[PDB]
């Protein structure tokens, strides 16, 4: 992901303020409400019939927390996204069968949550560095498909 | 919108397809699977091999839906309603994939119809496939 | 289609935006050009610096068209007819560009609406911008 | 691109049967007719009033031979599409102002023209290698945009 030196600094500063457990449940929760066809992989999760049922479902929340804890690890290895996400790539391909379009959509839902959560501090120039991050993370997660 | 000339070029081109519809469908599915591997995530337990009997079966179901859409060009939404409900509520395939399948069907038709795939015809077909794809995802959300 | 709840959620949000519409239209444009630079190929002889008077003037125009669309949510194609002819016969902007402006208009509103940018309201805005982008390109071919 | 020893060989043997001037004229006119908004850059080319006139327009064919030779030229540097297209990438941004999506549509109309021109010899596997090539050339042409 070529991020400029000025972009990297900004991404890491913002990231130090993120409670990963709470942002992860919110981002996966918004993925399931805004793009409802994404609920196809969660048939054992119970109630996902309304925005409030998706948002408050203990299973959605627990899953969001594990998904974003792994994503947080990528931000710590920005020059090696493909190797840090290789195992997870082989897992979403061979065992869970997830179309990688799914990662690009969550990535973009993430950008909106960060903007919401942080307000004015999520400036045009910070957005562009996050957009570089989200695309690199999604390219890395799709890398071992075949 | 599809126009009178579009609807004319489509019927004439799909009409030439005829009884090969099934065969064309499976090739389009194979062209997809090979050129864009991410589409395979939707057929996890299919036997995806060259000549697979399962792929042949599914291409025939696909070609047949397109036949019904051609025969109801004037009202595809009513025509494809069991089909959009099934894609929106069960299958739940992501919208980026229908562009990939549409391209592969045009490539298959270009390779089988030398004389019928003229410039204006290719253009009407691209428009009808996009129209079929919008109807299939129209109940997604 | 936009549900009764979609319509209700968009008007509530856009009303909260109120008099800052033009500024948010200018901010979404700047978010657009720094994030997805290929979009600048459409404004080659424009001054795009931060605070430029050409970006400010275009933000306003953009935001007025959306307010208009918000007032005629049940009649969009008619409402936006002159702009759909303008984009289709003169400007001719590639359709993939409209997802980029729509995404940057949701980030802009989320950055300014702490309480109104709920998950049900986010959903609604995303369906609405997509429908205004489908009207704008509806006459391209 | 990403091509295997076997993809490289399928592509090069097919190209060897192409008349650059005719396929280039053929693919650019198809571009101009399937996606008419692409006409925005060539309003000085005269008559573009019907598919027949666009296809027959001598300037349409001149331009087409010109773009298909630079593409033809690029097939000799499959392991480095990027650097072989940099100077043209800079020129398509800075002097010409052309959105890169136009390169991908051209790439994909060309695959249709190859299928038409060659028939059954343009097999599922050959299409596959050509798909990596056109997406490889569009991506190298979009590379220097800023
Ligand atoms: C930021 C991108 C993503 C990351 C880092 C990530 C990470 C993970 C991780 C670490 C697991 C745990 C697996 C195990 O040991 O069995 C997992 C499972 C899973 N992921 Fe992803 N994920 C991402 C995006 C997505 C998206 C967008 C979807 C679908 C909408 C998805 C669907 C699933 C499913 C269905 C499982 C298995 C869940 C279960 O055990 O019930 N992931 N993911
Ligand atoms: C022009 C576009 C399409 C048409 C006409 C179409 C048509 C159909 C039809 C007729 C069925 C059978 C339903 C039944 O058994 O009742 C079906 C099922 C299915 N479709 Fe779609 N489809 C299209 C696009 C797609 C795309 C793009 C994908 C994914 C890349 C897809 C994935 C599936 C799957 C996985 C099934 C169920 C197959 C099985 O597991 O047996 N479809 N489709
Ligand atoms: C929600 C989507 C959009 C809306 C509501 C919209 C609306 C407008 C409006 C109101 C105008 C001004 C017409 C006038 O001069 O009176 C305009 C012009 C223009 N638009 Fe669009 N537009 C949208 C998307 C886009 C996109 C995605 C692009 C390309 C990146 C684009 C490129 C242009 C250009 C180049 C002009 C002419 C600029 C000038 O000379 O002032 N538009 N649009
Ligand atoms: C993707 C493959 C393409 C390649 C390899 C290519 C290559 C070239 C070359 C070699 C030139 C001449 C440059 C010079 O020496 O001045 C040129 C000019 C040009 N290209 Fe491209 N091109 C491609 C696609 C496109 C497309 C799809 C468009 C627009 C739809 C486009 C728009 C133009 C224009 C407007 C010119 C200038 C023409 C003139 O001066 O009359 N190019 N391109």
């Amino acid at each position: 992901v070529h991020l400029t030196p000025e972009e990297k600094s900004a991404v890491t500063a913002l990231w130090g303020k993120v409670n990963v457990d709470e942002v992860g449940g919110e981002a996966l929760g918004r993925l399931l409400v805004v793009y409802p066809w994404t609920q196809r992989f969660f048939e054992s999760f119970g109630d996902l019939s309304t925005p409030d049922a998706v948002m408050g479902n203990p299973k959605v929340k627990a899953h969001g927390k594990k998904v974003l804890g792994a994503f947080s690890d990528g931000l710590a290895h920005l020059d090696n996204l493909k190797g840090t996400f290789a195992t997870l790539s082989e897992l979403h391909c061979d065992k869970l069968h997830v179309d990688p379009e799914n990662f690009r959509l969550l990535g973009n839902v993430l950008v909106c949550v960060l903007a919401h959560h942080f307000g004015k501090e999520f400036t045009p120039p910070v957005q562009a560095a996050y957009q570089k991050v989200v695309a690199g993370v999604a390219n890395a997660l799709a890398h071992k498909y075949h | 919108v599809l126009s009178p000339a579009d609807k004319t070029n489509v019927k004439a081109a799909w009409g030439k397809v005829g009884a090969h519809a099934g065969e064309y469908g499976a090739e389009a599915l194979e062209r997809m699977f090979l050129s864009f591997p991410t589409t395979k995530t939707y057929f996890p337990h299919f036997d995806l091999s060259h000549g697979s009997a399962q792929v042949k079966g599914h291409g025939k179901k696909v070609a047949d839906a397109l036949t019904n859409a051609v025969a109801h060009v004037d009202d595809m939404p009513n025509a494809l309603s069991a089909l959009s409900d099934l894609h929106a509520h069960k299958l739940r395939v992501d919208p980026v994939n229908f562009k990939l399948l549409s391209h592969c069907l045009l490539v298959t038709l270009a390779a089988h119809l030398p004389a019928e795939f003229t410039p204006a015809v290719h253009a009407s077909l691209d428009k009808f496939l996009a129209s079929v794809s919008t109807v299939l995802t129209s109940k997604y959300r």
